[PDB]
């Protein structure tokens, strides 16, 4: 069962998404996204993306989601309605888990399902690469190349972040 | 001038943290272009062999390509041993 | 590009990352490097209308390398057949394979 | 002090990288034989298992090209114990 | 006196010393009296997997030398 | 806003669009849209009122949703082709997603609801940017991926846009809402001809921008945002009523004015491809737009609505708004039909 | 496997300590007591410190690959773009500083 | 395609449906927007990592950075809405109806 | 498509170097100097042929 | 075997935290011309045990929480993350040898701010929530310098591997080439862990600081243990980062003894500082970060990117 770690994680990934997509109180919506993000990083790690995975934790969870929860406390929620105590929220949550359960049922049984795209249920391990013996991390080499190959990317990305600071100060001044 | 020196005096008295910050940043941007050892950083990075050195098919007229690793021809790392 | 400023000025702003068979750090090749190279060279210069017909063999092999849809179909058939015979006791795994 | 020590560490790294380069031909030769043996073994079991499947050609390629294609993990370990497959797939990612 | 603070510091010191000492000793216990192998890159893991095959007992820390040559 | 910051923000809006237009890589196209959206929000918020905040929020939600769909299409395209080149997409699902994403960005029907509301909620100068410059980047992308676009989808979006734009404008008294529905209707012409001749998409876009720019500039010159406030112009600046009349007739596509040219050239291209029913339907439906352009000309230029006593005080002061390029734009908006063959410079 | 076991063990113990911290007091059986969204109002300044942290934190994401970037052959390009990023990070601070984005006085 | 893609594509679809079906809180809809980006980040990373497209390894970072910056802009607008009305309810944003 | 050609198990049989990586690491520098010629022929074959079946000898 | 290793890390951590509470009271006592605990056990050695038993059999507080799930999650998160921060530390060998161990520690610490936020949300008090938000703003602000300072030091180390910091300092402590970064690092760790003079959660300027105010909270002991585990861990990280201990592979215990002493001394300096200074105002500690540390940290980051290149001292990658 450990040989299907990626698939099991992706099932939890979808369940968390059905969590905040049914849109309970924003406080618990942030919790569903935080769990999904942590599971999402786990999936990326198991494909050899150690740096990319840790960026999710550092920047997406430790950065963006902290600010979401910060803003939710100040501007949105201070106490929440009990999760799944609302008709639409619970009905949406039940509907999502039924769709996920059936997708998982048919993919495991028939080893293949077809919705828009054709999906194979042999196991995500079968597509992996069989040749690895370099003395470095390919992922790290590709990211490090941002400063040599990606001059233009750095300029526009750097400009956008600076403009973000300016714009948000403009927006929030109020006059 | 002397107007310039007075201004440097006022900031050094009121904003020593910023004076140090701009001084350190200025060295960061200027010294690399002036340093003679900057060239060695590029050479050392190019002397590090991450990939296998694929051999060349010997057509018969590559005098400067060594046939054996211990032959005299080819790039030397003598400069690195001394550096 | 709508305005091909890069080609006019001869400056590479983003072409370096458009395909996986372009130069990579430390010459690390992508898994489908050979297939992409062959498809690109087949279709080069002739335009997309012609390429959609005359480089179909190269593109089909390139797509198989990318998503391995036919390789997985063949593996699934063997595995399905195998477990059928193990259920019926008409096949035994060898010492290796265990 | 940091400069001298990092220069020496760069020299030590080159020594370690050159030891690998000296060994790569032997490691490459072994890997090729190991890969080819596993594929040959899979083929033998395919002939047995798919003997009576109608229309099946044993060992057929899914590519039009006759060029050698590096097999994926499923093609090599497709018919093997879960422990060896698990080690081959996630062993490196899961090692500490 | 100030040296009556030391007994509590000694207890803290022993507690902080244990995890480092335990890990070192357990590593050598589990890897045949040697340091646990470090494999940060695929090449190092590739050699470790090769040693596990070469050992003949399925342990990468069992080393075979010239006695295996012939 | 500090005027220097206002200049930097406008230049960033332009930079985002320019990045989309020179990029050969899908990631850089996406970045150009992101940069563009970030820089335009402040100019919408700049007058600080609840209506401007609602419009900014509605615009942000629409554009962010579109940009996520665009990225989804790019990633699907990567999975099925292994490359990032801005060109025809290699998966029909990716094509549909990107086409819908770009339709949402353009405000095409049935993704149109935000255009009337967002335009109404922001100043005239911001609306001018929204309805002219903001069309350039999505059009430049559609111009490059059109060979892979589903023909039925793009023509359906075009027909609906022409119908909704025409009908939506009939019920409007607000000038900014009229220009929003006019933009939606004119959008449908540009996309309708795209599968057949993308050069005529560019021609219609250029002429639409010139005429729309002329209209907004004249509305800004007198600070008019409603039909009835525009009906006072005759008793302040009579020349402006004549210029407004000529431009509105041009936007109506009446010969011999410039606005007829794009309709004329699009009809020609569609008929060359044995498309007779669709151009006839489009031409007839465009009469809806002519109707609510003509209604404006009635209240502005061809009759004289009642004035107010305090209007006499305005007679004593000159127009001091810049009205940049207005004399040139109004001439191009009306007198260019004799130079129609010059459209080949767009080829 | 080991990392998963460590994370599971650490958060398992934390969970047990929490529940027994909540149950163990119930052994005393203490007497019953019988005796006891919207803005906060939130200051804009506290929102703006969080946003500034985020934007600065995103620029730090771009700087994290610097130790690897220094191994490249194109050191001049790498050093130019590294200093470019840090300088724009400084320019963001300077803009915030000179528009009183870092003040706490109302 | 591989099995994992089914779930990542489901997650994007789920968060997209969640984005298009509002309730009351504008905040709850922004979370669905961030959920969409998270699923794109994961699907992009899986495709790039598995194919060994080395130079594309930086693309998921750029995606995350630009999407977080756009999320900061969205949060700022939400705060300005909450200042005007005292809640982030989307039903108060209906002035432009007329 | 065709049948993928594979060598027989007997054709793949060689006397292996059953020493550990530390043994190989210790000998690596001298081994690289002494066995350069056959090693470099093998590596030239692998990069030119791009097929392990073509370099088994 | 690995399960033994985990417990031989977790249990001693909890014991060190317990007896750090005694060391703090006695060190603070003697700097204040008094003794501190010396009655409960010889030299107060049983005082941590008496406090622990007393706290766990104390009645739970009132009022009731606003969110039961968040009320329970916050202490689990705080303590779970605190223990997790220890698993990659090389002492000299780590429990988990990560290639990106430094980044792992950054990532895990950035998640510690959630327990503050969740406990404020679950406090059912408007004023308690506002206090939590001020604490979060302080924490994230000083995370900026910790990340940038850490990145600057790694440009001399060459990787994100924690055990590579040991090799980097084989000849010399990194505090010599980087004492300006060490100064700001050390203060940032104080502010990050809400330690005096940055302990505004325990200060006099909070809306909830009033003694007669009440809000849902607890358990006190679990939050306290998590905090003090982070104090020790940060000081262990500080020693590794700037005061690298020499490692002899044949005598690893010598590393551990010397490494433990340095960590203890750094931890004692936290107690030293708490005894010596008044408390910052909230706006003043924000000013310290945004207008002092951050400008200087950015400048020193520029310098440490440039310095290895211009001196030809770029460290190895592996
Ligand atoms: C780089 C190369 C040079 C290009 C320069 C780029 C723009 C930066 C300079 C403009 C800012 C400035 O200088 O003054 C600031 C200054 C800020 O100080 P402020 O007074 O305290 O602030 C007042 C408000 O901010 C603003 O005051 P307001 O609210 O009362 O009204 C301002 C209004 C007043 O302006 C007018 O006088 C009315 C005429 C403006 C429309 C005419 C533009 C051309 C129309 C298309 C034809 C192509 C030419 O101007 C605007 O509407 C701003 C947008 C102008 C661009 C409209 C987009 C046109 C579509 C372009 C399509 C091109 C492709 C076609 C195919 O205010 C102004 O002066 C604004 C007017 C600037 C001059 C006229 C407009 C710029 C010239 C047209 C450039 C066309 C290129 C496309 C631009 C796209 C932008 C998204
Ligand atoms: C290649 C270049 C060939 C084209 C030459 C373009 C030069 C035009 C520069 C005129 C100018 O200063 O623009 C100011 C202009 C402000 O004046 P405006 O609001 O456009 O209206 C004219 C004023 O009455 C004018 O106000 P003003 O009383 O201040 O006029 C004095 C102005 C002289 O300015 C003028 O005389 C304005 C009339 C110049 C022609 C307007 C531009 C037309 C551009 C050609 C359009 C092509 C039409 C399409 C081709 C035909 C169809 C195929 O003196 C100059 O600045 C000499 C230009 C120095 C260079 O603002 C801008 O153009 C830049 C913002
Ligand atoms: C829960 C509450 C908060 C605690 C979460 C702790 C972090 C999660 C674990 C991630 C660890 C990590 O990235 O380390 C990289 C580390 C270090 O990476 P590395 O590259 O340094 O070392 C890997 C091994 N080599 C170098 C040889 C290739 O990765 C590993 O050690 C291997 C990971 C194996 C696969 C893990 C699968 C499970 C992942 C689950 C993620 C969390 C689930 C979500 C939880 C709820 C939401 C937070
Ligand atoms: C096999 C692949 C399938 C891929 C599709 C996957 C996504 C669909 C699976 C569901 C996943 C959970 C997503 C839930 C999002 C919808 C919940 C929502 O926000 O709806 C809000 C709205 C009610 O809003 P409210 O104001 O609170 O109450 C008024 C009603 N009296 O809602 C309502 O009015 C009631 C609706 C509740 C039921 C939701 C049903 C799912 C939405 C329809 C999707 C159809 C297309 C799916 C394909
Ligand atoms: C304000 C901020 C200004 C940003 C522009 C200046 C920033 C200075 C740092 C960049 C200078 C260029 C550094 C360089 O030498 O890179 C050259 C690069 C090719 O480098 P190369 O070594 O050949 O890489 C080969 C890989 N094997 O080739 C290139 O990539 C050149 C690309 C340069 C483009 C710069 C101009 C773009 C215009 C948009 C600027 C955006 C920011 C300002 C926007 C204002 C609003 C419009
Ligand atoms: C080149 C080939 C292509 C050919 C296409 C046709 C080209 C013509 C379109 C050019 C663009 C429109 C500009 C035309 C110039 C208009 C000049 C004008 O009408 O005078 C303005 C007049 C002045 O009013 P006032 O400010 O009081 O000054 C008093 C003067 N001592 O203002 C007034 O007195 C108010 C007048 C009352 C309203 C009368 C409404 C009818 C106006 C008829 C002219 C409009 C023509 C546009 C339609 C096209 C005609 C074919
Ligand atoms: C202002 C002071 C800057 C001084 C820069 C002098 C550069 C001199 C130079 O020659 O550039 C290359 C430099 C030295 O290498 P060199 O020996 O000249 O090689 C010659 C091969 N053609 O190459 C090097 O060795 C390193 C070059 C580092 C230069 C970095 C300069 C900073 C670039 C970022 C600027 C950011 C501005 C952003 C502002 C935003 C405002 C909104
Ligand atoms: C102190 C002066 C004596 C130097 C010293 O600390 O002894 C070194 C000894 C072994 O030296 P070692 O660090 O292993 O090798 C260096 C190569 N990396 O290591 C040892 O003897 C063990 C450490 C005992 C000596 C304490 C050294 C650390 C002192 C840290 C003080 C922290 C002060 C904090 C300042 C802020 C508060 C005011
Ligand atoms: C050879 C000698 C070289 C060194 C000489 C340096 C010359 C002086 C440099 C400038 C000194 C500072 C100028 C100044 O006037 O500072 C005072 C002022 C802060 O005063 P403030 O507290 O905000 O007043 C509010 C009322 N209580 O300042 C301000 O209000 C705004 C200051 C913002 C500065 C932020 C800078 C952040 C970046 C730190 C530096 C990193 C490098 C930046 C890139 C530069 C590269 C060269
Ligand atoms: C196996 C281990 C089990 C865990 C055992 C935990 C034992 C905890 C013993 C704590 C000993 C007392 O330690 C002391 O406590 C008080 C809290 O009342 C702290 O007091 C501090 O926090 C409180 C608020 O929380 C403030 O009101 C006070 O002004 C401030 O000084 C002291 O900073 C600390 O030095």
């Amino acid at each position: 069962m450990m040989l299907y770690i990626v698939f099991i994680l992706s099932v939890i990934f979808v369940m968390g998404f059905v969590g905040f997509s049914s849109k309970p109180s924003p406080i618990y919506g942030g919790l569903g996204l935080i769990v999904s993000g942590g599971v999402g990083c786990g999936i990326v790690l198991n494909f050899g993306g150690s740096f990319l995975g840790l960026m999710v934790f550092l920047i997406y969870l430790g950065g963006m989601m902290v600010v979401f929860g910060y803003t939710t406390a100040m501007a949105t929620e201070q106490y929440p309605e009990i999760w799944l105590s609302n008709k639409a929220v619970l009905g949406a949550f039940v509907t999502g888990l039924l769709m996920e359960f059936f997708m998982v049922y048919y993919v495991l049984k028939d080893k293949e399902v077809e919705v828009v795209f054709e999906f194979n249920g042999l196991g995500d391990w079968v597509i992996y690469d069989t040749g690895d013996s370099g003395f470095f991390s390919e992922e790290a080499m590709g990211i490090a190349a941002l400063y040599s190959y990606g001059t233009w990317l750095v300029i526009v990305t750097g400009w956008s972040l600076l403009i973000g600071v300016v714009v948000i100060m403009e927006i929030t001044r109020g006059n | 001038a002397e107007r310039v020196a007075a201004f440097l005096k006022n900031v050094w008295a009121k904003e020593p943290v910023l004076v140090a910050s701009f001084a350190i940043a200025g060295l960061a941007v200027i010294l690399p272009t002036l340093s003679p050892y900057t060239k060695y950083s590029l050479m050392i990075n190019r002397a590090t062999p991450y990939n296998y050195p694929v051999p060349l098919r010997d057509d018969g007229n590559m005098p400067d390509v060594p046939s054996h690793p211990q032959d005299p021809q080819g790039p030397s790392l003598e400069w690195l041993k001394r550096l | 590009p709508f305005f091909d400023v890069q080609k006019r000025l001869g400056v590479d702003l983003d072409r370096w990352m458009t395909i996986q068979s372009a130069e990579q750090p430390h010459k690390i090749p992508s898994r489908c490097h050979a297939f992409e190279k062959e498809w690109i060279e087949c279709a080069h210069g002739i335009g997309s209308i012609r390429a959609e017909k005359e480089c179909k063999i190269e593109f089909e092999d390139f797509r198989e390398c990318l998503l391995r849809q036919k390789t997985m179909k063949r593996l699934h058939a063997i595995r399905r057949q195998r477990e059928k015979l193990i259920k019926e006791g008409k096949y035994t795994p060898p010492p290796h394979h265990s | 002090s940091m400069m001298k020590w990092n220069r020496e560490r760069r020299r030590l790294q080159i020594e370690d990288f050159e030891a690998r380069i000296a060994l790569m031909p032997l490691l490459q030769a072994e890997k090729d034989r190991r890969v080819l043996q596993m594929l040959r073994e899979n083929l033998e079991e395919e002939a047995t298992v798919m003997k009576d499947v109608p229309g099946w050609k044993v060992g057929e390629s899914v590519f039009h090209t006759t060029r050698w294609v590096t097999p994926m993990m499923g093609e090599l370990y497709g018919l093997r114990a879960s422990e060896e497959v698990l080690s081959a797939t996630y062993g490196f990612i899961w090692y500490t | 006196m100030w040296f009556e603070v030391l007994p509590g510091i000694a207890v803290m010191g022993v507690c902080l010393f244990i995890p480092g000492m335990a890990t070192a000793r357990i590593h050598r216990f589990s890897n045949g009296g040697k340091e646990k192998r470090v494999a940060h890159y695929p090449y190092q893991w590739y050699l470790m997997e090769r040693d596990r095959r070469v050992s003949g007992v399925n342990r990468s820390y069992v080393s075979k030398g010239l006695e295996n040559i012939d | 806003m500090n005027p220097i910051i206002f200049i930097i923000i406008l230049l960033t809006i332009m930079l985002g669009t320019i990045i989309v237009m020179i990029s050969s890589h899908w990631l850089l196209v996406w970045i150009g849209f992101e940069m563009n959206m970030l820089a335009i929000i402040p100019i919408m918020m700049k007058n600080h009122n609840p209506r401007a905040t609602e419009a900014s929020t509605k615009y942000f939600l629409t554009q962010s949703t579109a940009s996520m769909l665009l990225m989804m299409a790019v990633i699907i395209n990567l999975m099925f082709s292994g490359q990032w080149t801005v060109m025809k997409l290699f998966n029909p699902m990716a094509s549909m997603l990107m086409t819908m994403a770009l339709a949402m960005k353009l405000g095409m029907a049935p993704f149109h609801f935000w255009v009337p509301e967002v335009t109404q909620g922001i100043p005239l100068s911001s609306g001018l940017i929204l309805l002219t410059w903001q069309k350039l980047a999505p059009m430049s992308v559609l111009y490059q991926i059109f060979p892979s676009i589903n023909l039925n989808l793009i023509l359906t979006l075009s027909v609906l846009s022409i119908l909704i734009g025409g009908w939506g404008g009939l019920n409007q008294t607000q000038l900014r809402k009229i220009m929003a529905y006019s933009s939606i209707a004119h959008m449908g012409w540009m996309t309708a001809v795209l599968p057949y001749n993308p050069t005529m998409t560019l021609l219609n876009l250029i002429i639409y921008i010139i005429m729309t720019s002329t209209m907004f500039t004249m509305f800004m010159a007198n600070s008019t945002t409603t039909t009835l406030s525009l009906s006072h112009t005759w008793n302040k600046t009579p020349i402006m009523t004549v210029l407004i009349l000529a431009t509105l007739l041009s936007m109506g596509g009446l010969p011999p004015l410039s606005g007829f040219m794009p309709k004329w050239m699009i009809i020609q291209e569609m008929t060359k491809n044995n498309s007779i029913i669709l151009p006839t339907f489009m031409a007839i439906t465009a009469l809806l737009n002519l109707y609510f352009y003509m209604r404006l000309t009635y209240s502005t230029t061809l009759t004289m609505f009642p004035s107010t006593n305090n209007m006499k005080m305005k007679w004593q002061f000159p127009l001091m708004k810049k009205m940049t390029f207005l004399p040139t734009m109004v001439v191009l908006s009306t007198m260019m039909l004799p130079l129609t063959p010059m459209l080949s410079v767009l080829e | 496997m080991n990392l998963m076991l460590a994370l599971l063990t650490n958060f398992t113990l934390a969970t047990l300590l929490v529940i027994i911290a909540f149950w163990l007091p119930q052994l005393n059986v203490y007497s019953e007591k019988t005796s006891p969204s919207a803005r906060l109002p939130f200051s804009m300044k506290f929102f703006l410190v969080a946003i500034t942290f985020l934007l600065f934190d995103l620029e730090i994401a771009l700087l994290l690959p610097l130790p690897w970037a220094s191994q490249t052959a194109n050191l001049n390009t790498m050093l130019t773009m590294a200093l470019f990023l840090i300088i724009l990070l400084a320019v963001s601070l300077a803009y915030e500083w000179t528009q009183k984005g870092l003040e706490w006085t109302e | 395609m591989s099995m994992v893609y089914m779930n990542i594509m489901m997650a994007f679809t789920v968060s997209l449906v969640g984005l298009l079906m509002y309730r009351s809180h504008l905040m709850s809809s922004l979370l669905c927007l961030e959920g969409m980006m998270l699923s794109l980040f994961v699907m992009a990373a899986l495709t790039i990592l598995n194919s060994h497209f080395t130079l594309a390894s930086m693309m998921p970072i750029i995606l995350l950075v630009f999407a977080a910056c756009e999320a900061a802009l969205g949060l700022s607008l939400l705060v300005m809405v909450s200042n005007t009305y005292g809640t982030d309810y989307v039903q108060n944003l209906n002035l432009l109806q007329c | 498509p065709g049948i993928v050609e594979l060598p027989s198990l007997e054709d793949l049989k060689v006397q292996e170097v059953k020493v550990s990586s530390s043994v190989l690491k210790a000998a690596a520098h001298h081994y690289g100097a002494q066995c350069d010629k056959p090693n470099k022929e093998f590596m030239l074959c692998r990069w030119e042929e791009k097929d392990p079946r073509r370099c088994l000898e | 075997m690995f399960m033994i290793n985990i417990l031989m890390l977790i249990i001693p951590i909890l014991l060190a935290v317990a007896f750090l509470t005694l060391v703090e009271r006695k060190v603070l006592g003697y700097m204040q011309l008094r003794k501190g605990p010396n009655v409960v056990g010889p030299y107060g050695l049983l005082q941590p045990i008496a406090d622990a038993i007393k706290l766990f059999i104390k009645e739970p507080l009132r009022p009731a929480t606003s969110s039961a799930s968040m009320f329970i999650l916050a202490p689990i998160m705080a303590l779970g993350l605190a223990l997790t921060m220890w698993i990659p530390l090389p002492m000299p060998y780590p429990l988990i040898n990560m290639n990106l161990g430094v980044l792992f520690m950054l990532a895990m610490s950035s998640l510690a701010v959630y327990s503050i936020l969740w406990s404020g949300w679950a406090s059912n008090s408007k004023y308690a929530l506002i206090g939590a938000l001020r604490a979060v703003a302080q924490t994230i602000s000083y995370e900026v310098t910790l990340a940038i300072i850490l990145l600057s030091v790694l440009l001399m180390s060459g990787s994100f591997t924690l055990s590579t910091l040991i090799t980097t300092q084989e000849q010399m402590w990194l505090i010599l080439p980087a004492w300006p970064l060490a100064m700001m690092w050390f203060i940032s760790t104080l502010a990050e862990t809400n330690r005096a003079p940055f302990d505004l959660t325990e200060g006099e300027s909070e809306l909830v600081s009033g003694f007669n105010v009440e809000y849902a909270a607890g358990p006190f002991a679990l939050f306290f243990m998590a905090e003090y585990a982070n104090i020790i861990m940060m000081n262990i990280f500080t020693a590794i980062l700037f005061l690298g201990t020499s490692h002899n592979p044949h005598m690893p215990e010598l590393y551990t003894i010397n490494f433990t002493i340095k960590s203890l001394l750094l931890t004692m300096s936290f107690l030293w500082i708490r005894a010596s200074y008044p408390r910052f105002r909230y706006d003043q500690l924000m000013h310290l970060l945004w207008k002092n540390f951050l400008p200087l940290t950015l400048a020193l980051c520029m310098w440490h990117v440039s310095l290895p290149i211009l001196t030809s001292g770029i460290p190895p990658q592996t």
